[PDB]
């Protein structure tokens, strides 16, 4: 932190705001901050020559809330990148005022991996060779990507400083997700085909079937159960996960505390059965997604291998090796011939969602320890129990409430993937999720 | 060092899509 | 060593969940309210911005 430390000032960074923002300018800045993701998302990067290639990183295009051949094509990687690098330098003891130039350094990293991930996302292909685009287009590619990832490093610290609500991830990755409902729900995009016009949105189509055809029964039957265009037998099943999703999120684990050092503030801790709330999903879809880029870069080079062939075999859905038993079946009707694949995708699921919960428990310092730390800290002791006893009553709750957590938040998104509904059972879990952090956030505020 | 404000980030954000927005245009009507 | 440790996993859940303060229907209409609205909110908006851009980028680009 001080050899680096003269080029971790020259980088922007955001002040503080003087006095507590009200609910309005918080919420005007979130819209700002959401208004420029979106238009930015539509916008297309310039010096593309052709984006008829298949998609190298269409997997992680929903976690990492990016957007191909635009300008937020790296999404809120210039955000998970930073953290993800300065924590590993700190754990790795290579890192230990000092807050200044922790993030400082920080935001210094996260560009640099911004423009490294610029270079890697070019040499792919994905907006055509290399070569003939030149070295003037590839630098102005990657000029256009460097102002964007510091455009989003700019907007989570906006909102993350206090000038709005929550963080640049939840936002991003939960308003990908809702558009991306919106849109399949009311596409004015019209696939042609033999049959004729129909609309590529579900309740538009159903309009324009009862409107044009004259078989009306025919036509809601068409409008609900179409296999090529999304349908509203999938829209419905989108509020139905949602709603169940809403429904056990909202369990909770009501504990008496009772502070002691100033006494009179009785009060609730709440030890959510989402303990850590989407973080397995998080860690599940980034697994399964950075293996399937990794699987399908690796499907090119290396063809006919050994470890490429377990690794995953691709056909661009898998059709054998590991990828195939991670990837959900195509709904319950897809089950029948292969029951093996369905039964360890359901396993998988559940045991890496309680894994990634139990873990993250540990890892970031909400184990049943550091919790009752907190409690001595703040000389907070549980109503009816003692005080030496915290530790007890809370390791008897807080790892099966993870453990848990994880099993409900796993089986949920297999019931969403399986139902067909709009989003995947990820997006509509990392929607729910995170638009639930935001309710929090304004109650907190709107009683604060 | 720098610090700017909210109101220079989103001066800067709109600025970066009006200057991509020229380039597509000087492109579109150079070409 | 599997019948045990799951056993007593399944159990120490189905307490939880009898003692979790499992949501009413007033709280779950609340609930459903604000995520419709927050969904409402931000999918509208990127519904829009999309509509938006379609014509531009086809000029443009
Ligand atoms: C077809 O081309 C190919 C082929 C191939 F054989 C491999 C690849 N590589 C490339 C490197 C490009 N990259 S990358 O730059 O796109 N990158 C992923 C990088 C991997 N490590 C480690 C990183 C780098 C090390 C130093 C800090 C971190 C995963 C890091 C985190 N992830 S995450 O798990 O997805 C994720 C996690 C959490 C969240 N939250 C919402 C909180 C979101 C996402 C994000 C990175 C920003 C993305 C792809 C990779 C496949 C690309």
């Amino acid at each position: 932190l001080e050899v680096i430390k003269p080029f971790c000032v020259i980088l922007p960074e955001i002040q503080k705001p003087e006095r507590k923002i009200q609910f309005k300018e918080k919420v005007l800045w979130t819209a700002i901050t959401l208004f420029i993701f979106l238009v930015c998302c539509q916008i297309p990067l310039f010096g593309i020559m052709s984006s008829d290639s298949a998609d190298p990183f269409y997997w992680m295009r929903v976690i990492l809330a990016s957007n191909r051949g635009t300008l937020m094509e790296l999404g809120i990687s210039p955000i998970v990148t930073s953290g993800l690098i300065m924590q590993l330098l700190a754990g790795a003891k290579i890192i230990e005022k000092d807050r200044a130039l922790f993030n400082g350094a920080q935001k210094l990293f996260g560009m640099i991996i911004t423009i490294g991930q610029s270079i890697v996302y070019v040499m792919t292909g994905m907006y055509g060779d290399p070569s003939e685009m030149g070295a003037g287009i590839c630098l102005l590619i990657t000029i256009q990507l460097f102002v964007a990832g510091l455009i989003v490093l700019l907007l989570d610290e906006l909102l993350q400083k206090g000038y709005g609500l929550g963080s640049g991830i939840s936002l991003f990755i939960a308003t990908n997700i809702c558009e991306t409902i919106v849109w399949k729900a009311f596409s004015p995009t019209t696939v042609n085909t033999g049959r004729g016009m129909e609309f590529e949105g579900a309740i538009i189509a159903l309009f324009h079937l009862l409107a044009t055809r004259t078989d009306k029964v025919r036509a809601l039957r068409e409008a609900f159960y179409r296999q090529n265009l999304p349908n509203l037998m999938n829209l419905i099943a989108t509020i139905f996960v949602f709603a169940v999703v809403i429904y056990f999120q909202g369990f909770r684990y009501e504990l008496p505390i009772r502070s002691t050092k100033v006494r009179g503030q009785i009060g609730i801790y709440p030890i959510k059965l989402f303990y850590t709330s989407n973080i397995p999903i998080i860690l599940q879809s980034a697994l399964v997604s950075n293996l399937y880029v990794i699987s399908q870069m690796l499907s090119a080079r290396f063809s006919g291998n050994l470890l490429v062939s377990l690794l995953g075999t691709w056909s661009a859905y898998p059709v054998g090796g590991l990828c195939y038993y991670l990837s959900p079946p195509e709904s319950f009707g897809s089950v029948l011939e292969d029951p093996v694949h369905a039964v360890v995708y359901i396993v998988f699921m559940l045991g890496s969602c309680a894994f990634f919960s139990k873990t993250w428990i540990e890892v970031s310092g909400s184990s049943p320890r550091d919790i009752a730390k907190q409690f001595k800290d703040q000389g907070m002791v549980i109503n009816g129990k003692r005080e030496t006893s915290i530790y007890r009553e809370l390791k008897k709750i807080i790892p099966t409430a993870a453990a848990f957590g994880g099993l409900c938040i796993g089986a949920l998104s297999v019931l969403a993937d399986f139902l067909g509904a709009i989003g995947s059972g990820t997006g509509i879990l990392l929607a729910v999720t995170i638009i639930y952090q935001y309710f929090e956030i304004f109650v907190k505020e709107q009683s604060e | 060092g720098l610090k700017v404000g909210p109101v220079p980030v989103l001066v800067m954000s709109l600025l970066f899509i009006a200057s991509v927005f020229m380039l597509h245009i000087w492109g579109k009507y150079t070409r | 060593q599997f019948v045990e440790p799951s056993r007593q996993f399944v159990k120490d859940s189905i307490r939880l969940v009898k003692r979790c303060t499992k949501p009413d229907r007033k709280e779950f209409q609340k609930i459903a309210m604000a995520t419709a609205i927050g969904f409402a909110i931000m999918g509208f908006i990127g519904f829009f911005v999309k509509l938006i851009h379609i014509p531009i980028n086809n000029i443009i680009v």
